């Protein structure tokens, strides 16, 4: 069947650059205009770029025009998005989608995430020993584990009454 | 001007079986007179899942979309109606125009179930509806976990860069 699979998301500093890829299969990729759509942390959807089927024409909104470049390889069934001069506001989930060019988006990928870091200056850390830096890292691990465990526990609290109701009906 | 898509209500707490009406206004007509088509789509997105095309040409259902969903309207005023909402319809619904670049989305209408004091109401659901609801939690919870991993990746990176230097 039709499949779109994005890759390339990463953590990047403001002003940096990154290139996303989307592997397309299960349809004649070169026949279709293709697009990128992003979803920001507030869950708003924003169209980012469309490329014509042949690759000759591209379209962008003013928010990314001049910084983003959409491209394609019709023999290799791949769509690309090169993002430059990245800003904090570019942090989002980026979806590959079939459509644009006068059509709705009928197939969407799984998304790949771009995180643009804060841009704060951590120069003072250079004055620290490697031992003190490693201890600061080791202290973040249980903090992440605890926040993950808290989500897992909240999830279970939602699952348990449903699991119980399913079993009660057999 | 760009075309602005405005949706309402922004959120709705619903009971299963209730009729739900969701509205979307465009700032410019989306109807092409020459072919009498409205260049308007609706997408459904559950938490932790990709958006899914639901309705297009304002009133055509995508494959697999059940008939309790009806899209209607023309020109600037559009509506998505669920005649009787099921638990598997609990999702965010986005309208979108594909009439003119830049393509633009509305802000979405979020449908969520009303919170109760106990879960005895689940006995009135079918086993299939209970199973769908249970499994809808899996991508939602995983996407929250991944967001935490991404937050700590960002926290770790200045320290990793200092060590590497
Ligand atoms: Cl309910
Ligand atoms: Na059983």
């Amino acid at each position: 069947e039709v499949q779109l699979l994005e890759s390339g998301g990463d953590l990047v500093k403001p002003g940096g650059s990154l290139k996303l890829s989307c592997a397309a299969s299960g349809f004649t990729f070169s026949s279709y205009g293709m697009s990128w759509v992003r979803q920001t942390p507030d869950k708003r959807l924003e169209w980012v770029a469309t490329i014509s089927s042949g690759g000759s024409y591209t379209y962008y909104p003013d928010s990314v025009k001049g910084r983003f470049t959409i491209s394609r390889d019709n023999a290799k069934n791949t769509l690309y998005l090169q993002m430059s001069s990245l800003k904090s506001e570019d942090t989002a989930m980026y979806y590959c989608a079939r459509g644009g060019e006068g059509y709705y988006f009928d197939y969407w990928g799984q998304g790949t995430t771009l995180t643009v870091s804060s841009g704060s200056d951590y120069e003072f850390l250079k004055s620290w020993t490697v031992e003190d830096l490693q201890k600061r890292l080791l202290a973040l691990d249980p903090m992440m584990e605890q926040e993950i465990e808290e989500i897992r526990q909240k999830c279970q609290s939602k699952r348990q009454p449903i699991l119980d109701a399913i079993e009660a009906k057999h | 001007m760009d075309i602005v898509m405005s949706q309402s209500p922004s959120s709705l707490a619903v009971s299963v079986g209730e009729k739900v009406t969701m509205s979307c206004k465009s700032s410019q007509s989306l109807l092409y007179s020459s072919n009498q088509k409205n260049y308007l789509a609706w997408y459904q997105q559950k938490p932790g899942q990709s958006p899914k095309l639901l309705i297009y040409w304002a009133s055509t259902r995508e494959s697999g979309v059940p008939d309790r969903f009806t899209g209607s309207g023309s020109g600037t005023d559009f509506t998505l109606t669920i005649s009787s909402v099921k638990a598997e319809d609990l999702a965010v619904y986005y309208c979108q125009q594909y009439y003119s670049y830049p393509y633009t989305f509305g802000g979405g209408t979020k449908l969520e179930i009303k919170a109760g004091s106990d879960y005895e109401f689940l006995k009135s659901w079918t086993v299939e509806d209970l199973q769908k609801r249970l499994l809808a939690l899996d991508p939602m919870c995983e996407q929250e976990i991944e967001e935490i991993r991404q937050k700590y990746q960002s926290k770790r990176q200045p320290i990793l860069d200092a060590i590497e230097a």
